[PDB]
């Protein structure tokens, strides 16, 4: 976050100093237990694919990474509000 | 009245239904409705028996009519919702369940099912709120850029919206002699259309070649404008008139190398059925870094052009068979003798394995006169020979293989009795490397390798 | 979406998980 924000540093050569993200899951927590039940029935099910991007975005956001595409997350939570308000099919 | 006989027949029908003799029951159900529109509880039971016998429509109509004429028929709404669920329709089953539940709140069986179906609908609702297309969007912006027409046309080209005329493809080639370029929008306009066509075209290509038609092949032709002129001396025009296979490294180790693919892609749009352009190894991503083409494009055009060319190098055909009798191939089939293009086809043309790995083992597995399989110093760690290649010809029913990767001090190769055929089509690689080039003439009815020699190249 | 960071990113995420537990039918 700080190196990206410097006025006079060439970040193009970051490739050797940028770290790589390792994702860790809580084995005890209900959502991850439910996700092994959801993944069990169909390994290729897009509905579990769609969580593992939404949860990743939500976990990134808490960890201090920027969304390189913040509108996607925004539109997800606006589609979530169309659930919460009962207007998801515009009827 | 006849209805009473149908009602007695319905008592034995319930015994028969519980013994799976449904056809008798359904005949008696027809006889009952043929007179009586109004026996609501027993309609709902034909609605159930119909559901069990997958007669969805009859039962659905029976429940709808009954509920329309009898707005209080709660068991009918329950049958209707159960039939809707079985058909796969949740929102209609919810409307019926809510209507059962408000008309008769006292039946907990309707209530628990309503809330279970609501909970099931929350999953599909959440799925519609969370989902999106499973790719990076990227190159689709090339449609947006062209549709925005930042500039439209240029002093050299006159390009059409799609299927550029042969006279304009000729024009484009003859100011590549003058060493001009396309306008960025019109270069994108052909390139996105080429991409779309290549993305639709067969996932890996197998073709029965026809009898009178004469082969033109390029092996490697590391892009040079004189080489394009010289192949137009070597043969007539491809012109939907001769099968024209470009089985080569083209995009690398020559200054005119984006220009070669810009015209050849045009020709592939105009000549699709027997013009086949196969991946070199040197058309792959990293090749452009090591021989600078990545930066050479980046100077010539802004970087997104090179990203499109790198994407189209993954959309480009990997290997193919001619008449089921020759493999046209940059290199040779991967791993054990059993591998066909019908094995390879299952892997889609949107990928690259490791540089020693299965597609790259195609693109770069070297020869040996040494008859076994072997591993090679060049970097793929693979080289195969005449025993193994004869086993592939039997396994895959072919008669010979043509290869194109191998630079020669002179011309072509005929090796191990000519079962394997080499053609190399880059007479100068650069000022480090000038040597003789070969071309082949072969004919789609009768098959043996026959050879043409090509002497010199200017700059 | 405006470039402003949250005061507490964790409570945004707790509120999003209070919604995702509906999304997964957990509680
Ligand atoms: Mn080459
Ligand atoms: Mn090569």
């Amino acid at each position: 976050r700080i190196m990206k924000a410097q006025a006079l540093r060439d970040n193009s050569t970051m490739g050797y100093m940028m770290a790589k993200k390792h994702l860790e899951i809580n084995p005890d927590h209900p959502i991850v237990e439910t996700l092994r039940q959801k993944a069990e029935a169909d390994k290729n099910d897009k509905a579990v694919k769609d969580l593992v991007v939404l949860l990743f975005e939500t976990a990134l956001l808490s960890s201090g990474f920027s969304l390189e595409d913040p509108q996607t997350h925004s539109n997800r939570i606006y589609r979530m509000i169309k659930l919460g308000l009962g207007i998801d099919e515009d009827e | 009245g006849a209805l009473k006989r149908a009602e007695e027949l319905k008592t034995q029908a319930n015994d028969y239904f519980k013994a799976k003799d449904y056809e008798n029951a359904i005949k008696f159900y027809s006889q009952a409705i043929e007179l009586n529109p109004s026996n609501a509880i027993y309609y709902g039971n034909r609605s159930l028996a119909y559901l069990r016998t997958e007669c969805y429509g009859y039962a659905l109509g029976d429940a709808t009519r009954a509920i329309e004429l009898d707005k209080k028929y709660i068991k009918g709404y329950y049958r209707r919702a159960a039939s809707n669920m079985a058909l796969g329709k949740f929102r209609a089953a919810l409307r019926d369940y809510e209507t059962v539940v408000k008309v008769k709140p006292h039946d907990k069986d309707a209530k628990m099912k309503y809330q279970e179906c609501n909970k099931i609908v929350k999953q599909k609702a959440f799925e519609r709120a969370i989902a999106g297309d499973e790719h990076k969007r990227s190159v689709v912006d090339s449609l947006d850029i062209e549709s925005m027409t930042i500039e439209d046309e240029y002093s050299g080209p006159k390009l059409e919206d799609g299927k550029v005329t042969i006279s304009f493809m000729k024009e484009l080639m003859q100011w590549y002699k003058d060493q001009k370029k396309l306008h960025r929008k019109c270069a994108y306009q052909i390139l996105v259309q080429v991409k779309e066509v290549l993305s639709k075209l067969s996932t890996l290509v197998e073709t029965t070649l026809k009898e009178t038609e004469k082969i033109t092949v390029c092996g490697d032709t590391h892009g040079q404008f004189y080489d394009l002129l010289n192949i137009f001396e070597l043969n007539g025009l491809p012109s939907e008139t001769n099968p024209y296979i470009f089985n080569g490294d083209f995009v690398d180790r020559g200054s005119f190398s984006v220009e070669v693919i810009l015209t050849l892609f045009g020709f592939k749009l105009l000549y699709p059925d027997h013009f086949h352009l196969l991946r070199g190894n040197a058309e792959t991503d990293n090749m452009n870094q090591i021989y600078g083409f990545e930066g050479e494009v980046k100077a010539k055009y802004t970087a997104q052009m090179y990203e499109l060319f790198s994407e189209v190098f993954e959309w480009l055909p990997l290997a193919q068979c001619i008449n089921g009798k020759v493999l046209i191939m940059h290199g040779g089939l991967f791993s054990e003798d059993g591998v066909t293009l019908d094995d390879i086809r299952k892997i889609e043309r949107n990928r690259q394995p490791p540089d020693s790995g299965p597609m790259c083992d195609l693109l770069w597995s070297d020869p040996q006169p040494q008859n076994g399989r072997s591993i090679s110093k060049r970097g793929v760690s693979c080289q195969f020979g005449p025993d193994v290649t004869k086993a592939f010809l039997e396994e895959n029913n072919l008669d010979y293989i043509i290869r194109s990767h191998e630079v020669k001090a002179e011309g072509y190769e005929v090796a191990h009795g000519g079962r394997c055929v080499t053609v190399f089509s880059a007479p100068n690689y650069c000022d480090q490397m000038g040597n003789k080039a070969s071309y082949i003439h072969l004919q789609g009815s009768d098959l043996r390798p026959q050879f043409h020699q090509f002497t010199a190249v200017p700059h």
